Formats: C-alpha cells, sequence, structure tokens
C-alpha cells in the first residue's frame, strides 16, 4: 500500500477532493471511451 | 485514451463474481477514484456481456450526487476497467449491520437522497428495480450514493415483465406476473425505509412462499417503537396498487423527511 493510499494522506486527500472539485466532466467526460460493441473485442 | 497505467493503484476496496474494485489514483490530476476491474473471458464464459454492456450504457449516462458517478471506462487484452467515483465511508449495508438500526435524522436523510437520486433517474424512465442496502454506498459526508444497477432498465415505452430484485424487496405485481413500471422502486423504497429503522425488512419469513404471501397481502407489522411519521411515510409507499403508491416528489415532501432529514449537497465545480 502506497503512503497516499492509507491513514492520513487519504482522508487529506478526500476531504481537499470533496470541498475542492474538478469539472470531472471536462477532464474525464470529453476524453474518448471504446464504443460498447468494442468492448469485448481486440483492444 | 485512458490505459491502466494512467492510474495508481492503492489498495483492494472489495472483491466480487467478476470482480474487483481497487481505490485509484488517475496520475495527471492526482484525482482519487475506484476502478472497477472485470475480466473479458470470464464475462463471457458466463454469457453476460451483454448484461454489463447495459448496465455500463445506463450508469454512464446518469449525474446526480446519490448516484455513483462512472467517469469513464476502457479495456485492455484480458480486463475491462470501469472508473468510478470513490464512496469513501464505504457500503451502507456495512453501517446498518453495525448499528443494527438507523435513527430517524439518518434513515429520513438516506429517505431523501434516495427518492431525489430515484426521481432523476424516473425523468429519464430508468427504473432501478433493486433498490436495498447492500446496492447503496456512503459518500465523504455519509451522502447516499446508488452503486449498482444490475438489474436496471431503460422502459421508456413498455412495461416490463422480468422478474428481478431481491426476494425481501419484491413488489406484490412482480410476485404476481403482472407487467410492472417505474413505480416498482416506491415499493422499494418502503421497504428499505422500514429496514433502515428496524433492522429487519418487513416481510422476513423462514420460506420463498411465506414471504411471497407476507409481500401479496401487505401483512405489514410495525414494531412500537417507530414514530407516527415514519410509519405514515412507510404506509405510502407499501401500497398494493402501484398508482396508489406516494411519488417520489411525496417522499421528499413528507413531513417526517423534512422534519429529520439533514440532507447536505456536496460542492459542486465552479
Ligand atoms: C466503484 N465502487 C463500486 O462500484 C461498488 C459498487 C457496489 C458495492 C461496492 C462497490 N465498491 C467496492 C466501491 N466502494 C467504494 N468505496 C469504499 C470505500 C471504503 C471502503 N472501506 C470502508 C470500511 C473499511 O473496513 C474498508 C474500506 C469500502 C468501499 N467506492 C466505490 C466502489
Amino acid at each position: 500500500i502506497p503512503a497516499w493510499a492509507s491513514g492520513n494522506l487519504l482522508t487529506q486527500a478526500i476531504r481537499q477532493q470533496y470541498y475542492k472539485p474538478i469539472d470531472v466532466d471536462r477532464m474525464y467526460g470529453t476524453i474518448d471511451s471504446p464504443k460498447l460493441e468494442e468492448l469485448f473485442n481486440k483492444s | 485514451k485512458f490505459t491502466i497505467d494512467d492510474f495508481d493503484i492503492g489498495r483492494p476496496l472489495g472483491k466480487g463474481k467478476f470482480g474487483n474494485v481497487y481505490l485509484a489514483r488517475e496520475k495527471q490530476n492526482k484525482f482519487i477514484m475506484a476502478l472497477k476491474v472485470l475480466f473479458k473471458s470470464q464475462l463471457e464464459k458466463e454469457g453476460v456481456e451483454h448484461q454489463l454492456r447495459r448496465e455500463i450504457e445506463i450508469q454512464s449516462h446518469l449525474r446526480h450526487p446519490n448516484i455513483l458517478r462512472m467517469y469513464n471506462y476502457f479495456h485492455d487484452r484480458k480486463r475491462i476497467y470501469l472508473m468510478l467515483e470513490f464512496a469513501p465511508r464505504g457500503e451502507l449495508y456495512k453501517e446498518l449491520q453495525k448499528h443494527g438500526r438507523f435513527d430517524e435524522q439518518r434513515s429520513a436523510t438516506f429517505m431523501e437522497e434516495l427518492a431525489d437520486a430515484l426521481h432523476y433517474c424516473h425523468e429519464r424512465k430508468v427504473i432501478h428495480r433493486d433498490i436495498k442496502p447492500e446496492n447503496l454506498l456512503m459518500g465523504y459526508k455519509g451522502e447516499l450514493k446508488i452503486a449498482d444497477f444490475g438489474w436496471s432498465v431503460h422502459a421508456p415505452s413498455l412495461r416490463r415483465r422480468t422478474m428481478c430484485g431481491t426476494l425481501d424487496y419484491l413488489p406484490p405485481e412482480m410476485i404476481e406476473g403482472k407487467t410492472h413500471d417505474e413505480k416498482v422502486d416506491l415499493w422499494c423504497a418502503g421497504v428499505l425505509c422500514y429496514e433502515f429503522l428496524v433492522g429487519m425488512p418487513p416481510f422476513d419469513s423462514p420460506s420463498h412462499t411465506e414471504t411471497h404471501r407476507r409481500i401479496v397481502n401487505v401483512d405489514l407489522k410495525f414494531p412500537p417503537f417507530l414514530s407516527d411519521g415514519s410509519k405514515d411515510l412507510i404506509s405510502k409507499l407499501l401500497r398494493y396498487h402501484p398508482p396508489q403508491r406516494l411519488p417520489l416528489k411525496g417522499v421528499m415532501e413528507h413531513p417526517w423527511v423534512k422534519a429529520n432529514s439533514r440532507r447536505v449537497l456536496p460542492p459542486v465545480y465552479q
């Protein structure tokens, strides 16, 4: 388990994310996704 | 465009049939989320490919503070990866088991958040069909998150016929072999409210047929410790006739909900 992922570093990082949310729609929702038809096909 | 190397893997969060969720940090934004990892071969052997596609299609198009968000997804040679919102307080069923039952404030808050999410789903003709504690998670301040859409359906026009959900939560109409609609979720919300407050579901029995019997007779027996407001809300949701059940807007506006909910809306980006 890396440090960021346990005890205090984690809670700290979770709190920051909650009160300072990012534009997840811009950051993630504008990014390409595989077609649902391609999911069980060649990557 | 994403791949597994875009993420630092932190620790396992839950094992499961298909089926492992990890705490993960997306590298370039240092953003903490969860990755659900599925094995392509196992899914196909099990013949659940269309099942999973439909769960992904539904949940990836829903954006609501009380529905667990699917930001994106990707796949490699052997695995499908779902990029999901991390619910830092974990499984609601675990918390219910730990406490036995929830107080009215906690239950009313969860009820408001549930009705708001389900209303968002119904606005879009999505019926969830399997609301129960095990399918709910909790956010940083305890906010309910509808987390699993395993029985869910987008149902624009046609009523439905599929018996689905969980024994203790089944609406009379499913048991009776009638077609159903979105009002199934109203019934399951009443079951949930009861289980929140009592710790057992209302039609608990040794056998499937006795449970079926208690459900179709709406054989509801309230323990004496419940307030009149909580019984009033449960009775208005657990109605034999789907069209007589309290609408979700009705649940949010219910006096017992207004008087007891301490619902907080998560901060939004801007
Ligand atoms: C994406 N996703 C799911 O798709 C999901 C859907 C349904 C059921 C479970 C799920 N899991 C495992 C998830 N768990 C958590 N959060 C989470 C947070 C904390 C904890 N713990 C609290 C108690 C400690 O003992 C262990 C850690 C567990 C799960 N966030 C997102 C999850």
